[PDB]
């Protein structure tokens, strides 16, 4: 059907520059305005501003003029974001999200107020001098101190890393009822630490293998561990 | 840029209502966004009170004066999520979003089934031990949890975040993370979590003599 697909994860020291890309697809991209919203985390949303992919125009938020530059390909009906001159508290989410258009193109000079319908996945945008730094991944293993009438909680460790996100999957892929994956925490070291359990059947911890797979994409990183009682 | 309450909370069935406060909001347009965890912004209400094909009937909108009210009725587990207002303001030309309702879904106390773990020796191999504390689906989220280590309270080596309301049973899980260097965790022998929640009757420990 309808959605936006934006580009991976960015890390980015201060001062440089990054570029989110936001590919259209299932309507006409030139029909609907594109717009630009971040959000850092546990915060609110942010409009940054808009770009017609018809005409080329844009409108950029006050907060970031002289500072981002929104472009876009009809060929690949992709949108682009690019902010400059980065700062720490640039590190946000970064949404893109169409509005609708019904004056595309007999008029100008005009722009109609829509809501924003459909909006992309976001792009998380970290900035920091810190070192991108792959994971230590230590198992959780489960034991009598971790059961309950019948059930076994067990584990994965996300240790030691920079910068978010990591993505964690059980046997993969194939373990999901029980999971839970926990927002990750800033240590006192500057890096992020993450733990991922699953409570299974006790019954099967005997019978049955659980292998975490941990895939920390922005230091191309990816470490399978396999968790035994 | 809008005003909007930090929370609320409703039972089951119960009738959530949201308001959205700005100088004569009622001359535009409010929109409605609602956001779960994790997730991207999801169109609710548009133009005050129109819905998106795909809303239930349960979600209405309001707008006059200087409030906005997005009203949910038979609100339940689903409806667990941030929501925003939306304006678009013609004298300044920017959107603006509201500061943000976190709708919280009431449900029966649960206790946390509590769990710990040990460090792994992978981890001890390297010089450092963590051991973790589980608490899981429990509610309200309000939790405590201390670590004592051969009976004395530990301070300042330890972490722990809270998972969002589950979408389908409202509960919380909390993971608790103490860190120690392996030189620090050979001095002593026993390490235990003590968990603290209105569906304990009284504070429960877990342990290990390492
Ligand atoms: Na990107």
């Amino acid at each position: 059907q309808v959605q936006l697909v934006q580009s991976g994860a960015e890390v980015k020291k201060p001062g440089a520059s990054v570029k989110v890309s936001c590919k259209a697809s299932g309507y006409t991209f030139t029909g609907y305005y594109m717009h630009w919203v971040r959000q850092a985390p546990g915060q609110g949303l942010e409009w940054m501003g808009w770009i017609n992919p018809n005409s080329g125009g844009t409108n950029y938020a006050q907060k970031f003029q002289g500072r981002v530059t929104m472009t876009r390909d009809t060929s690949i009906s992709t949108a682009y974001m690019e902010l400059s001159r980065l700062r720490s508290d640039d590190t946000a989410v970064y949404y893109c999200a169409r509005s609708p258009n019904p004056y595309y193109y007999d008029s100008s000079g005009y722009y109609y107020p829509g809501a924003f319908d459909i909006w992309g996945q976001g792009t998380m945008v970290t900035v920091s001098s810190a070192s991108t730094k792959g994971p230590s991944v230590f198992p959780l293993a489960p034991s009598s101190k971790s059961t309950s009438g019948g059930t076994a909680a067990l584990g994965c460790l996300v240790k030691d890393y920079f910068p978010e996100p990591v993505t964690v999957s059980w046997n993969s892929g194939a373990l999901t009822s029980g999971v839970h994956t926990f927002p990750a925490v800033l240590q006192s070291s500057g890096l992020y630490s993450l733990s991922s359990v699953v409570t299974v059947p006790s019954s099967s911890l005997g019978t049955q293998t659980y292998i975490c797979n941990v895939n920390h994409k922005p230091s191309n990183t990816k470490v399978d561990k396999k968790v035994e009682p | 840029g809008l005003t909007q309450p930090p929370s609320v909370s409703v039972a089951p069935g119960q009738t959530a209502r949201i308001t959205c406060g700005g100088n004569n909001i009622g001359s535009k347009s409010v929109h409605w966004y609602q956001q779960k965890p994790g997730q991207a912004p999801v169109l609710v209400v548009y133009d005050d009170s129109d819905r998106p094909s795909g809303i239930p009937e349960r979600f209405s909108g309001s707008n006059s004066g200087n409030t906005a009210t997005l009203t949910i009725s038979r609100v339940e587990a689903g409806d667990e999520a941030d929501y925003y207002c939306q304006v678009w303001d013609s004298s300044s030309d920017h959107y603006v979003f509201g500061t943000g309702t976190k709708v919280t879904v009431l449900r029966t106390v649960a206790a946390p089934s509590v769990f710990i773990f040990p460090p792994s020796d992978e981890q001890l191999k390297s010089g450092t031990a963590s051991v973790v504390c589980l608490l899981n689906n429990f509610y309200p989220r309000e939790a405590k949890v201390q670590w004592k280590v051969d009976n004395a309270l530990q301070s300042g080596n330890s972490q722990e975040s809270v998972t969002e309301q589950d979408s389908k049973d409202s509960t919380y899980s909390l993971s608790s993370t103490l860190t120690l260097s392996k030189a620090d965790y050979e001095k002593h022998k026993v390490y235990a979590c003590e968990v603290t929640h209105q569906g304990l009757s009284s504070p429960v420990t877990k342990s290990f003599n390492r």
